[PDB]
Parts: structure tokens; C-alpha cells; sequence
């Protein structure tokens, strides 16, 4: 289980040479599933000695409906106020 | 003269890169977020400042035991005579839920001795509207009422009466003194308060913080939330109040902190004081007490570049310059980038803007060959 | 006899003795909070857990 | 009268002074823009401007970009990198070829 390619490819002991020395190629060890990124932006800047990995995470994805409803009350009241103001004037 | 120490700081560990099981700190820490010990070596006085949210039975029992065993020379409880009468007439209650059952009766102690004149009636209307709006923005449940005193105050007063030591009542959060102070400030308005309270969280950070704070209050009850309110959470709440209503925050927090410090420092018997005050007055009272008694923790000077490793940067530059010179001499060529490690901010990989570093002003400039392999000897020696 | 009560007790003992659920391996947190914060349940609830 | 130095690239020649300037300008801008949060927090080289979970605020970082542009007379490309710590600001400033 790997998240970063530089950790994935650093020291891999499940290479075809060794697995052929044992000759047991299990399905769960497919390289299609071994590494997968975090789906959050991660770019590289130049630190003091080497590359520095900076993650750009802007908004959460686990918001529930109650947060949306509570954050919408001022907008709904503004809409009501503006419509009634238009009706009166 | 002025000791400008930090008082209300809620940002914890901004130098850590926390997250994913590496937290910025522990917020539970009960029995320590609440009790603070302060000393006055000039007069040999000891103060036990207990900041209560009036919601936890465990803290009420701890305060009762502290008053029982410490035997102070004075107890300073932040209540008033009306609340004390109502609470002393209530008996056979030993848990905070039962006392929360009487929350309306104890809230009857909020009595305003105002006139019936036109100006006072207008002020009462404005103040009640502002209170309604600020309670909408505060949004606390029944079981968490930091401004309605509960079992901790009652136990402190009863244990003070058992030992026959004087009890000094400092008044509730909104008492006659603070009511007159709010009368002086004409900045009370429900509509402006609504508009400013829906603009307080001006960036994502505050919003997020807001969420999680109240999120915990919705998951854990008032009793479990009173224990997990540390100094950083208290400072965040006072700053949130400041963002909601800076003038009323100045009147209710800062000025009342100064008044409580005055009462605890001068208007008290002394030589041992147990002061059960509200949670968010503890930072200000403690800061004022330490500044007046000079009992501040020793200063550890913070150099802005103290945590900057300039040697790392300079060694990297030197190493990469030597490597560029060595590789250029081996290959009989010149460096291509002059950037130690390739990152996409300059877009020099696919555009025409090089990162070449060759600067000189004339043909006689000694620094003409700096950055070029001609600057090094055949032994890759930095000079000549 | 695969007695249901005794087998359930043995199942619980096996699950807890497997070593996967050692509290030293876990940093208990309030997962819902956007900022990573420790477990803030009350002291008696922590003792019961 | 103090004559300015002829040799160019003095910002890259003094990493410590560049970091001090970055710290000063960032601190002033953050205390002006968000006084309730940064007025008590000392800003050093390892200080970052993200949440405790690593989530960054765009408004704070754009304020820091404006502060760095005014301090060093540069044009920070906001779409390429976001300044979320003093180290990123140092990298951006030292990468620019016309800081002063
Ligand atoms: C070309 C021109 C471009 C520029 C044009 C001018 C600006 C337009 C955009 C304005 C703006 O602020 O956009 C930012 C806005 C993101 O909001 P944000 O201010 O960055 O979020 C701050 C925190 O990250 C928030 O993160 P959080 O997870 O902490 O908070 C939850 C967050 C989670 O994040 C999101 O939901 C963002 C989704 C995108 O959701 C919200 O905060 C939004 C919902 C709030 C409740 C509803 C509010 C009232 C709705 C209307 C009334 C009721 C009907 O982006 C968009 O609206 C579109 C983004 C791209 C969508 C996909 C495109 C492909
Ligand atoms: C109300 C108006 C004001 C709203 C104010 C708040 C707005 C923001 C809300 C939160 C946005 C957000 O970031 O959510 C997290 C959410 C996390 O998603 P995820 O876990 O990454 O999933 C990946 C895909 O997005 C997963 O996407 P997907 O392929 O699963 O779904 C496509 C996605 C596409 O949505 C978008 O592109 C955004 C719009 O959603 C829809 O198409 C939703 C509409 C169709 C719903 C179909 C199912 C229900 C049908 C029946 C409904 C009628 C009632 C049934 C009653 C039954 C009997 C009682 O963020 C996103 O989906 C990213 C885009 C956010 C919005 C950008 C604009
Ligand atoms: C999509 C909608 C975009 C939009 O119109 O955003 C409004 C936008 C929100 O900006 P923002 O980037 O969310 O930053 C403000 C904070 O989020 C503000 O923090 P927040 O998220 O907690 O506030 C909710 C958020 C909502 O907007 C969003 O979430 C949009 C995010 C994009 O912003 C506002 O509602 C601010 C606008 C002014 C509201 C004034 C409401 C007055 C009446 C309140 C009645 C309340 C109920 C009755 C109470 C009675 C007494 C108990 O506000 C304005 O453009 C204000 C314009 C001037 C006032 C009108
Ligand atoms: C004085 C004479 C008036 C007394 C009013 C009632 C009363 O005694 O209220 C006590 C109540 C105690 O609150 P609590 O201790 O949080 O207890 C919350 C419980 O849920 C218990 O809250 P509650 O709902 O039981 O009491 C709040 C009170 C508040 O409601 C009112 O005062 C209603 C006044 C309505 C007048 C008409 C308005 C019409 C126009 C509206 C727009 O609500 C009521 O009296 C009942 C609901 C309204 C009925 C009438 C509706 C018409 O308020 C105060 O002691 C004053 C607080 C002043 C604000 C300070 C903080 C502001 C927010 C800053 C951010 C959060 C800081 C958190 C710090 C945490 C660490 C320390």
C-alpha cells in the first residue's frame, strides 16, 4: 500500500526477479492497485535543500445538508426582504 | 511600564504542519483548563482562580472539594444576591442536570433596575432586541449555559458558609454596572447586529473553526463540553464575540476583566482567595494579576530567523555550484539551468526565460566568471 | 455444543485478544471536526470506554 | 547620502535579510488584515498559514501575495503557487529575478 510514487519505487522487493525466484504471482499484488494518489493537490516548491511537497486543499467534501441550510438562512431572508421591498415600492 | 504579553491567543502551533493523527494539542485536559494558581509575593497572597462554564457536575465537585480542603480566607463568587437566594432555597440537588431543570427560575435573577421613562423604555427595547440577536448568534443549548450560574457557584458559596469565611458576590455577566456601561454606548441595534454577525467569519479559517467548535457542542453534551474547553478555545470564543460585537465585547469582557481584577486585588480580605468566576474572564484576570505582581513566566526571546537554517540553504547553493562546475568540466560544456532543482514556477522548462546567473558590469569585472565553469580550477577549486 | 452465549463470549475474547484493537495503536479523535482534535468525551465516558 | 549598491541580485546574496523582510511584511499584513488571529502569534520562518488539518485559505494567501508584491516590487503569479507558509514566500521571492 503506497501513496507516493517516490516511496513506491524507492526500494521495491516484489520485483519480477524475486517473484520469479519464488514463481508465485498472486492476483492481489497487481501493480494496477499498488499505488494511488490522494486526490488532493500536491505540487513541489524548492525548499532549503531539496524539493518540498506542498498540498493545496481548499474545501472539504463531507459537508452535510444541515450546514448548507444554516448557511443559506441569511440569503433566503434577504430574498424575502428584497421581494417585499419591491412589492411595497 | 506596560507589559504587552499575549492575552487572548487561540492559534495553537502555527509552526508544526499538523494533521492526520499529529494534532496541534490536547483540548480535553480537565481539572487544569479550569483552575489557575496565582501568587502575590509582595503581600504573600495566594489566589485560586476557577473559571466555570456552570455546566459540569465533575468540575462542581472538584471546586467543592478544593474549597473544603484549601480553607481560603475569602471566596469570591461571580453571582448576585437574587441568584444566591434562589439557589439557597433550592436543596437536595447534587447533579447539574437537576439544576438545569431550574434554568428559568435561576435566569429570573437577571433583574434590571431601570426606570420607566421614555428613554429607558427605548433602551430596554433596543437591549432586548440585541440580546435576542446575540443569543441567536451564540446558539447555545439548554445544557450548556456559561452565563447562568449553576452547581459550582452554589457549592462554593455553601462551603464558604460552612467555614464561616466571607463571600464576595461580583454580580452576573450583565449586572447594573455593565448595564449602565451598555447604556453609555449607543451602538446597540438588532439589525446592524444581524448584519455584522453574518459578516464576522470573513475567511474560511474562522468559518471552519466555528463549525467544529459548535459541532463538538452538538455531539458531546454541555457537561462533556465544559471539560474540554481550554484556554485556546476560550480565547477563540472571546475573539468570536469581538468579531460579532467589538463594542459590547469591550464592555463585557475587557472592562469586566479589569473590574474583577480590581476586586480580587484590592477589595478582598486576602492572604488566601478562591475566586469562582466565569470561564472567559480568567485570561484577563490572570494577565492583570501577573503584570501587577510581576509574576510572569520568564521571557524566551524569539528570533524571527531562529528556526531558519541558513546553513542548509548556503550549503545547498555551494554544493550545487560545485556540482555544476564539476559536470561542466567533465562534459566540456556549461550548465543549462543554474537552478538547483527544477520546479514549475518560472515555466523555464518550456518557455524562453532562462535562469542563467551571469552578472558583470564591464570587461574588468572580477565577478564576470562567477557561475561559469571557468571560475574553477581543474581540481574543482572554488577560486580561479 | 456451539452454545450461542458461550460462543459469543469466546468471539468477543478472540476479537479483543487478536491485538488489532490495542488502544496504544490508536489516536482517538473527533472525526467530524474539520481540524484534527482529540477525543473530547467526558471523563466518565472515557473511563467507561 | 548612502549610495545604493551597484551589484545586482542583492536579495539572493542575503538569505537572512530577505527572510527578515519577508517575515516583517507578512506579519504587518496579517496583523492588519486579520488582527483577531495574528496579533498575538509570532511569525517566524517555520510559521505556516494553513488550518490544523493542512487546509489553506485563499484570502489570507492573496493578502500575503499583495504584501510581498508591495514589499519587493515583484508580480507574484497567483495561479502558479499559493503562499501558505514563510518558506513558500521565501522560495517565491528568491526565485524571482527582479526583487528589490
Ligand atoms: C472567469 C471569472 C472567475 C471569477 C468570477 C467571480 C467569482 C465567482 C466565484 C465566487 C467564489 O467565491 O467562488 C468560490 C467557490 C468556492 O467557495 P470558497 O469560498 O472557495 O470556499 C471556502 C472554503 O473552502 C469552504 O470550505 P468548507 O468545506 O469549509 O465549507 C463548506 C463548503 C464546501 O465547499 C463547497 O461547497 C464548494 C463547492 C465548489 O461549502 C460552502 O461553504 C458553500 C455552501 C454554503 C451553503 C449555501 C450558501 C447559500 C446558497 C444560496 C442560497 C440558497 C439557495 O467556488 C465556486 O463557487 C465554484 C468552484 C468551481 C466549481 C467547479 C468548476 C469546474
Ligand atoms: C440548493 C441550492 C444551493 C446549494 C448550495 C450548496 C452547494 C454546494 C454543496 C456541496 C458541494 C460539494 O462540494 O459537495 C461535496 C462533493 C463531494 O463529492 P465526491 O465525494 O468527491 O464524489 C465525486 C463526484 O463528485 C461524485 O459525483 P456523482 O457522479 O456521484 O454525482 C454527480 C454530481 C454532479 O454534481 C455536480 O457537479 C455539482 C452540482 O451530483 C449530481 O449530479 C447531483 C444531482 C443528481 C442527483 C441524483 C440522485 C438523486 C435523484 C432523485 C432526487 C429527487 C428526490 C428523491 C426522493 C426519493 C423518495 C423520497 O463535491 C463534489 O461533488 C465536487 C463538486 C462540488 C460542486 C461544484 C459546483
Ligand atoms: C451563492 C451565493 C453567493 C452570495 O451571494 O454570497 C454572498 C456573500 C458571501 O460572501 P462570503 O465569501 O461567503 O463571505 C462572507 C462570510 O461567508 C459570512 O459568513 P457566513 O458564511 O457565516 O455567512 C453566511 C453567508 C451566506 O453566503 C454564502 O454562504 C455564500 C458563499 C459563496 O454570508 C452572508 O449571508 C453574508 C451576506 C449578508 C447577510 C445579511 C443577512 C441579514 C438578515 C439575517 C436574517 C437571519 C435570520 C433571522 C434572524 C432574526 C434574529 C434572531 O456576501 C455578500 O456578497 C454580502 C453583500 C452585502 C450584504 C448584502
Ligand atoms: C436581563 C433581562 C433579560 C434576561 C434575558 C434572559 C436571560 O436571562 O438570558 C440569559 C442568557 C444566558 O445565556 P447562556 O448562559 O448561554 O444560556 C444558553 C441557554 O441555551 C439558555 O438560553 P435561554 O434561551 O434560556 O436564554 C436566552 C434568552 C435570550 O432571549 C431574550 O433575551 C429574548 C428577548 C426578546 C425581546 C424581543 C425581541 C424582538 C425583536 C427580535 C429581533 O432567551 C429567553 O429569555 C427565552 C427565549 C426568548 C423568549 C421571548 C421571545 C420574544 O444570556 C445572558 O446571560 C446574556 C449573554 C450576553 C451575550 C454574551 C455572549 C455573546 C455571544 C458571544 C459568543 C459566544 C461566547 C461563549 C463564551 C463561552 C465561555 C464563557
Amino acid at each position: 500500500m503506497f501513496r507516493w510514487l517516490f516511496l513506491y519505487w524507492y526500494n521495491s522487493t516484489d520485483t519480477p526477479s524475486a517473484i520469479a525466484k519464488v514463481n508465485l504471482w498472486s492476483y492481489i499484488n497487481l501493480r494496477l492497485f499498488k499505488a494511488r494518489l490522494s486526490s488532493s493537490i500536491a505540487y513541489y516548491i524548492l525548499g532549503l535543500n531539496n524539493l518540498e511537497l506542498k498540498k493545496l486543499k481548499i474545501f472539504y467534501k463531507n459537508t452535510y445538508f444541515d450546514y448548507i441550510y444554516l448557511k443559506s438562512i441569511p440569503c433566503l431572508f434577504l430574498i424575502i426582504f428584497f421581494t417585499n421591498l419591491y412589492l411595497f415600492l | 511600564m506596560i507589559s504587552a504579553r499575549a492575552v487572548h491567543r487561540f492559534l495553537r502551533n502555527p509552526n508544526l504542519e499538523t494533521g492526520a493523527a499529529f494534532r496541534a494539542g490536547t483540548r480535553f485536559d480537565p481539572f487544569k483548563n479550569t483552575l489557575t494558581v496565582l501568587k502575590d509575593p509582595q503581600n504573600g497572597r495566594t489566589l485560586y482562580l476557577i473559571g466555570t462554564t456552570n455546566s459540569s457536575t465533575l468540575l462542581a465537585n472538584r471546586t467543592k472539594d478544593l474549597v473544603q480542603k484549601e480553607k481560603p480566607d475569602a471566596v469570591f463568587v461571580q453571582t448576585n444576591k437574587e441568584w444566591w437566594n434562589l439557589a439557597k432555597n433550592i436543596q437536595d440537588v447534587k447533579c447539574q442536570q437537576e439544576l438545569n431543570r431550574y434554568n428559568d427560575l435561576l435566569s429570573q435573577a437577571y433583574t434590571l433596575s431601570l426606570d420607566n421613562t421614555i428613554r429607558n423604555l427605548v433602551f430596554k427595547a433596543k437591549f432586548y432586541s440585541w440580546l435576542f440577536v446575540i443569543n441567536w448568534f451564540k446558539a447555545f443549548p439548554d445544557d450548556f449555559h456559561p452565563f447562568i450560574p449553576g452547581l459550582e457557584m452554589k457549592f462554593a458559596i455553601e462551603e464558604a458558609n460552612k467555614q464561616n469565611i466571607p463571600v464576595v458576590l461580583g454580580g452576573l455577566e450583565v449586572d447594573d454596572v455593565t448595564l449602565s456601561a451598555l447604556k453609555v454606548e449607543p451602538r446597540l441595534d438588532p439589525f446592524s447586529q444581524l448584519y455584522y454577525g453574518y459578516r464576522a467569519l470573513h475567511n474560511s479559517f474562522w468559518r471552519r473553526e466555528h463549525f467544529d467548535n459548535y459541532a463538538t457542542l452538538d455531539v458531546v453534551g454541555g457537561e462533556a463540553y465544559a471539560e474540554s474547553m481550554d484556554r485556546f478555545r476560550t480565547n477563540w470564543f472571546v475573539k468570536y464575540f469581538e468579531k460579532l460585537a467589538p463594542y459590547q465585547k469591550k464592555i463585557i469582557v475587557d472592562q469586566k476583566d479589569l473590574d474583577l481584577f480590581y476586586a480580587l486585588y484590592r477589595d478582598t480580605p486576602g492572604k488566601k482567595i478562591v475566586a469562582v468566576v466565569n470561564q472567559w474572564h480568567v485570561p484577563g484576570i490572570e494577565n492583570h494579576w501577573k503584570s501587577a505582581t510581576n509574576t510572569h513566566e520568564p521571557l524566551k526571546a524569539i528570533n524571527p530567523i531562529g528556526d531558519m537554517d541558513i546553513n542548509k540553504y548556503m550549503e545547498s547553493q555551494l554544493v550545487n555550484d560545485t556540482l555544476r562546475a564539476f559536470v561542466s568540466k567533465v562534459g566540456k560544456t556549461e550548465p543549462a539551468t543554474w537552478k538547483n532543482y527544477s520546479t514549475i514556477y518560472h515555466k523555464d522548462n518550456y518557455e524562453a526565460e532562462r535562469v542563467r546567473h551571469v552578472a558583470f558590469v564591464d570587461h574588468k569585472d572580477p565577478h564576470m566568471y562567477h557561475g561559469l565553469p571557468q571560475d574553477y580550477d581543474d581540481n574543482i577549486k572554488p577560486k580561479h | 455444543p456451539e452454545d450461542e452465549g458461550i460462543e459469543q463470549q469466546l468471539d468477543q475474547q478472540e476479537v479483543l485478544l487478536s491485538g488489532r484493537y490495542d488502544p496504544k495503536l490508536y489516536d482517538f479523535q473527533e472525526g467530524y471536526t474539520k481540524n484534527p482534535e482529540d477525543d473530547q468525551t467526558s471523563l466518565i465516558e472515557k473511563k467507561a470506554f | 547620502y548612502n549610495f545604493p549598491e551597484y551589484r545586482t541580485g542583492g536579495v539572493q546574496a542575503n538569505p537572512g535579510i530577505t527572510a527578515k523582510r519577508i517575515i516583517k511584511c507578512i506579519g504587518e499584513r496579517l496583523r492588519k488584515y486579520d488582527p483577531a488571529r495574528w496579533e498575538n502569534v509570532p511569525i517566524t520562518f517555520k510559521t505556516h498559514f494553513r488550518d490544523e488539518n493542512g487546509y489553506s485559505d485563499v484570502a489570507t494567501s492573496i493578502q500575503i501575495h499583495d504584501a510581498l508584491e508591495r514589499e519587493f516590487g515583484i508580480d507574484i503569479k497567483d495561479r502558479l503557487a499559493l503562499v501558505t507558509d514563510v518558506e513558500t514566500a521565501f522560495y517565491i521571492v528568491m526565485s524571482h529575478h527582479d526583487p528589490l
